[PDB]
C-alpha cells in the first residue's frame, strides 16, 4: 500500500541478515549477508558463494556491523547501499524516504551514529529524507504491543530490551555474546573429529551451509536444565531397569537381552564427503543450553551472562529505571512477552524462556508472544520499520532532512 | 464496463520474440497465434529527440532489443515496442470489419505477462503508457511464474527452472506467492551448450554446432544408457544439406549447464524458512524452456539434482550395515533431520509441456476470474485517481 | 489509418459509471503539507490538475502470424 500518496525504502542492517525492500509490497525485496567480500565487492548470498567456491587468493570476509550491533565501516555499508539500491531495488537514493533501522542501547552514540548516517544519506548519496527506527520498539509497535518485552536471539547474541508506554528503558538494555554466531562456533569444533588459520571465505561458506543446516534441523532446546532432565529420565530409566530384572527374579530366566528420550539418535547427513553425523538427542540439546548456561564452555563466564538470569536482571532493571512502582513493572512486561530472532526458532526454545522467566517470577502470571510464521520472524525487525514507514501522518515519527544537516 | 472475450489482448514479451493473442474463442484453450521478434529500429536525429521505426530502411537505423536476459534494458524502446504491436492489431481488425471500433475494439483489456526482474519504475512507466499513450481503460500485469502455476490446479509450493537461451531463472514460489528475495539468475543456458561444444569440437562450425545440438542424435543419457545410445558413431545432416559424423560429443556439452542450475537450485530451496514448505517445493518441479526440449534434459537435471541435493543413506554406509549384518547363519532404514526426502517433477494433472503455452492457459483462467469479480489489475477509475501509484494497492 | 487515428477512435466506448476524465500524471518532486510544510521534497507521482512524439508506421500480421 501506498500511503501519503508515497512509497519508503525500508533499510535493516544488521549482524547477520541485511534486508531491503518498498513499503507498499509488505515482503523484501532481498534478503543478502551482513558480510561482504574484499577482492572489489562482493555483495550477494550467490554472488559470495561464487567468490568463495573461486576459492581465489587474497578473498576476505568482514563483518558490516560491531557486536553492538552498530556499524563500524561506513565505506563497506555505503558499497552495500549501493549494490541494494542498484541492483535490487533499483530505484535512486534521491527519490524516496528513507526507514532505517538501528539497535536499542542504553548509551547515546546516536548522535555519533547519526552523524555518520547524515553523511551517508546526505553528502554521500543525497537521499531526500530518512527516517531511524529502534528495531525492537519497532516490533513491539508494530504487534499492537505498546508496553512489551523484547527477547532478540540473533547472530550477535540475545538482545533483550525492555519497553514502557512506549519508550525503551536504556539502563535495562542488556546484550549477551551468546547466539547464532557463538552456536556456529561449537556446532564446528563439536563436530570436527565426526568429519574427519583458515581461509575466511572457507569458514564463511562452511558456516552459511552445512552449519545453517545443523541448527536450522538437528539443534533443539531442553525445556528444562539439562542437567536436572538428564537426571531425572536416568533415574526414570533405572526404575525400568529395576523393573524388569525384578520380573526374571521372580519366575528366574537368563538374558533375554531385555526408554531414555535422551539417547534417541538424530542423522545429519553431511554432503561434502557424503557421510552420515549422529547424534543423540542429548549432544543436540547441548549447544543451546550454552546460551543459557555459557559456564559450562569454558568457566571463564558467569552464571548470570547466561540468558535466563539477564532476562529476570533486565526486568528488575526496568523498575529503577522509571524512578507506576518497580515491583509493579514486572506485571506489565511479563504480561507482554516478545520473542523474536532467527536464532530463537530452534525447537523448544519458546518453552525454555517462559521455564526460565517462570522460575525468578513464580508470583506473576505471564503469556509470550512468539511469531509463528517462520520467515516473518526471521525479517521481524524490518516489518517493525516497515509499519512505521507506512505509518499515516508524518507527525507520527522523527523524520530528519537538509534542514538538520547543516553549518 | 462490457466486454466480450475477442476483445481481450495478451502480449507475452521475451528476450527473442514477443508472443501475442488478441481474443478468446471459449470454445478450446487458448494458443498463441502471433509470434514477433521483440525489437524496434531507432534513428536518432539532431534535436536530441529519439524516432522509432518498424523498419529503418538502410538508414541511422541501428537496432534496439528492449529485453535482455528477459530484463528491460530500453523502458523508451520497450513502450514503443508495445505500442507497435498495439496500433497493430487494430489497424488489422479496422480494415477487416468497419464497424470494429463500435464493437470489437470498443473496450480492448490488456494483459501484459511480466518478468520478476522487472523493476517497481519500470512497472509503473509501463501502467502510465497504457493507460495515457495507448488510451487503455484496463490493464493486467501478470508474473510469468504466478500464471505458469496458475494453469496447474491447486499448485500451492513448486520451484520453476526456466532455462533460456543466454540465462536461466530460478523462481521459488511458496503459499502461491513468488519469493522475490529467493529468485536468481544464472548467466547460464542453451547457448553455454554451443560454447561447451565449441571447445570439444573446435574444429566444426558455429553454424554446424548448433546444427548438432538441435538434430535427433544429441541427447543427454542417463547412468542407466540398433538404437542411438549404443553405438560409438552416428550422423546428420545439415540445413546446408551435407552429412556430419559425430562422435561422443553428442551426448556432452549439457553437463555444465546442468550442474551450475542444480547447484544454484540448491542453495535456493535451502533458504526456504519453514521445511514443510520446502518439501512441498521440492516435491513439484517445473523443468520449462527451449534447451529443455533436448532428449534426455529434463531427465537429466532432475537425475543431477536427486544426485547432489537429496538427502538419503549413502551406498557405501547402507552397504556396509547390510554385509555387516550378516553375521549370521544359515535392515532398518535410516532417517534424516533435513529436506529434502524426495525430489520429483511437478505432474500436470488434466492435461503440452512447455513454458508459452501454461502460461497462456494461466492467463485464460485468471480473466475468468478478475472479470467475474473483479474488487491483480488495473481500471481507468483507479488510474485516474491514484495514478500509475494504483499498480500497487494491497493491505 | 493512422496509428494516433486507431488509438484514439479504439477503446472509446460509453457506459453506465464511465469516467469522461482522462486524467494524467508526472513523476516528479513534492513538498508535504503540515498536519506551513515540512522542509523536505521526495519524488512520487503527481495528478496534472489542468489537462495539458514519435508515431511510426503499423505492421503485417500475417508475416509475423505462426507458419
Ligand atoms: N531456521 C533456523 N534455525 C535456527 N537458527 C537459524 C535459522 N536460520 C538462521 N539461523 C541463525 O540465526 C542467525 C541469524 O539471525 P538474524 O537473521 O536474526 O540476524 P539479524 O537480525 O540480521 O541480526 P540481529 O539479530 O543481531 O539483529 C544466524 O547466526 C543463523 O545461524
Amino acid at each position: 500500500m501506498m500511503t501519503l500518496n508515497r512509497k519508503c525504502v525500508v533499510i535493516h542492517n544488521g549482524s547477520h541478515r541485511t534486508v531491503a525492500g518498498f513499503s507498499n509490497v509488505e515482503l523484501p525485496q532481498c534478503i543478502i549477508p551482513s558480510s561482504y567480500i574484499k577482492r572489489e565487492f562482493i555483495f550477494g548470498t550467490y554472488n559470495m558463494i561464487d567468490a568463495a567456491a573461486e576459492k581465489r587468493n587474497g578473498d576476505e570476509v568482514y563483518t558490516l556491523v560491531d557486536s553492538q550491533g552498530l556499524p563500524y565501516n561506513w565505506d563497506a555499508l555505503e558499497m552495500q547501499w549501493r549494490y541494494l539500491y542498484d541492483t535490487q531495488l533499483k530505484v535512486s537514493p534521491e527519490e524516496l524516504p528513507l526507514v532505517i533501522t538501528m539497535p536499542a542501547t542504553n548509551g547515546k552514540p546516536d548522535m555519533a551514529i547519526l552523524e555518520r548516517y547524515y553523511e551517508l544519506a546526505f553528502d554521500k548519496l543525497n537521499v531526500p529524507v530518512f527516517q531511524i527506527v529502534i528495531e525492537p520498539l519497532a516490533i513491539a509497535l508494530s504487534m499492537g504491543k505498546s508496553s512489551a518485552f523484547v527477547i532478540d536471539i540473533g547472530a550477535s547474541g540475545c538482545n533483550v530490551t525492555p519497553i514502557i508506554d512506549g519508550i525503551v528503558v536504556k539502563n535495562a538494555v542488556v546484550r549477551s555474546k551468546f547466539g547464532g554466531d557463538f552456536l556456529d562456533f561449537q556446532v564446528h569444533e563439536r563436530l570436527a573429529p565426526l568429519i574427519k588459520q583458515k581461509r575466511s571465505t572457507d569458514v564463511w561458506y562452511e558456516a552459511s551451509t552445512w552449519i545453517q543446516q545443523f541448527k536450522s534441523t538437528m539443534l533443539q532446546v531442553s525445556e528444562k536444565d539439562l542437567f536436572e532432565l538428564e537426571r531425572y529420565y536416568k533415574e526414570q530409566a533405572d526404575i525400568y531397569a529395576k523393573q524388569q530384572e525384578q520380573l526374571k527374579q521372580m519366575d528366574q530366566q537368563l538374558q533375554y537381552t531385555a526408554n531414555n528420550p535422551l539417547v534417541q539418535k538424530k542423522n545429519f547427513l553431511f554432503k561434502p564427503l557424503n557421510k552420515t553425523l549422529t547424534l543423540d538427542l542429548k549432544e543436540c540439546y547441548q549447544f543451546a543450553e550454552y546460551l543459557f548456561k555459557p559456564q559450562l564452555i569454558s568457566d571463564k563466564f558467569s552464571p548470570e551472562d547466561g540468558l535466563g538470569p539477564l532476562m529476570a536482571k533486565s526486568v528488575k532493571k526496568a523498575g529503577a529505571s522509571i524512578n507506576i512502582s518497580p515491583e509493579q513493572v514486572y506485571s506489565l512486561l511479563l504480561t507482554n512477552v516478545i520473542i523474536t530472532g532467527s536464532t530463537s526458532l530452534i525447537e523448544g526454545m519458546e518453552q525454555r524462556i517462559i521455564k526460565e522467566l517462570s522460575i525468578r517470577f513464580p508470583q506473576y502470571k505471564l503469556t509470550t508472544f512468539a511469531n509463528q510464521v517462520m520467515m516473518d520472524r526471521k525479517i521481524q525487525g524490518w516489518l517493525g520499520a516497515l509499519t512505521m514507514a507506512n505509518l499515516p501522518s508524518w507527525s507520527l515519527g522523527k523524520w530528519y532532512s537538509k534542514e538538520d544537516y547543516e553549518t | 464496463a462490457p466486454f466480450r472475450q475477442d476483445s481481450i489482448l495478451i502480449i507475452y514479451p521475451r528476450s527473442q520474440t514477443t508472443l501475442v493473442q488478441f481474443g478468446l474463442n471459449e470454445e478450446t484453450f487458448t494458443v498463441p497465434e502471433l509470434e514477433i521478434p521483440t525489437q524496434i529500429y531507432r534513428t536518432t536525429r539532431q534535436d536530441g529527440s529519439y524516432t522509432y521505426h518498424s523498419t529503418n530502411k538502410d538508414n541511422k537505423a541501428e537496432l534496439i532489443k528492449p529485453i535482455q536476459n528477459g530484463e528491460i534494458i530500453d523502458i523508451s524502446a520497450f513502450t514503443q515496442f508495445l505500442r507497435l504491436i498495439f496500433v497493430s492489431i487494430l489497424s488489422d481488425r479496422a480494415n477487416k470489419n468497419q464497424d470494429a471500433f463500435e464493437a470489437e475494439l470498443s473496450n480492448i483489456p490488456l494483459l501484459l505477462i511480466t518478468h520478476h526482474s522487472w523493476s517497481q519504475s519500470d512497472l509503473e512507466i509501463i501502467t502510465q503508457y497504457v493507460f495515457e499513450s495507448l488510451e487503455i481503460n484496463n490493464l493486467i500485469q501478470l508474473p510469468a511464474s504466478l500464471a505458469a502455476t496458475y494453469s496447474m490446479i491447486s499448485l500451492q509450493n513448486c520451484c520453476i527452472i526456466d532455462v533460456g537461451t543466454h540465462h536461466t531463472d530460478i523462481i521459488p514460489i511458496v503459499d502461491y506467492a513468488q519469493l522475490d528475495h529467493l529468485v536468481s539468475s544464472i548467466p547460464m543456458g542453451g547457448q553455454s551448450i554451443n560454447d561447451s561444444l565449441k571447445k570439444l569440437l573446435p574444429q566444426w562450425d558455429d553454424d554446424q554446432i548448433e546444427s548438432l545440438k538441435k538434430s535427433p542424435i544429441f541427447e543427454v543419457l542417463s547412468d542407466d544408457a540398433v538404437k542411438n545410445s549404443d553405438l560409438e558413431f552416428n550422423t546428420f545432416w545439415d540445413e546446408k544439406g551435407n552429412e556430419i559424423k559425430v562422435g561422443k560429443q553428442r551426448f556432452q556439452g549439457c553437463n555444465n549447464l546442468i550442474k551450475n542450475i542444480s547447484n544454484r537450485v540448491g542453495l535456493t530451496l535451502d533458504n526456504i524458512d519453514d521445511i514443510n514448505k520446502a518439501k512441498a517445493v521440492w516435491e513439484n518441479i517445473i523443468i520449462v524452456g527451449g534447451t529443455t526440449s533436448i532428449s534426455g534434459f529434463k531427465e537429466a537435471l532432475l537425475g543431477q539434482l536427486l544426485k547432489d541435493h537429496l538427502i538419503i543413506e549413502p551406498e557405501e554406509e547402507k552397504s556396509k550395515r547390510e554385509e555387516e549384518a550378516k553375521s549370521v547363519l544359515p535392515v532398518p532404514t535410516i532417517e534424516y533431520v533435513q529436506c529434502p526426502t524426495v525430489i520429483k517433477l511437478a505432474k500436470y494433472p488434466d492435461y503440452k509441456s512447455g513454458y508459452s503455452e501454461i502460461i497462456f492457459l494461466g492467463a485464460q483462467i485468471v480473466s475468468k476470474q478478475i472479470f467475474t469479480h473483479p474488487k491483480f489489475y488495473i481500471t481507468r477509475e483507479k488510474y485516474n485517481m491514484k495514478g500509475p501509484a494504483a499498480l500497487w494497492d494491497v493491505q | 489509418m493512422d496509428p494516433q487515428t486507431l488509438i484514439t477512435k479504439a477503446n472509446k466506448v460509453s457506459y453506465y459509471g464511465n469516467p469522461t476524465s482522462k486524467e494524467s500524471w508526472r513523476y516528479d518532486w513534492y513538498q508535504p503539507s503540515k498536519v506551513e510544510k515540512y522542509p523536505f521534497r521526495y519524488k512520487t507521482w503527481l495528478r496534472n490538475q489542468e489537462d495539458e512524439e514519435s508515431c511510426e508506421d503499423i505492421l503485417d500480421l500475417k508475416e509475423f502470424d505462426r507458419r
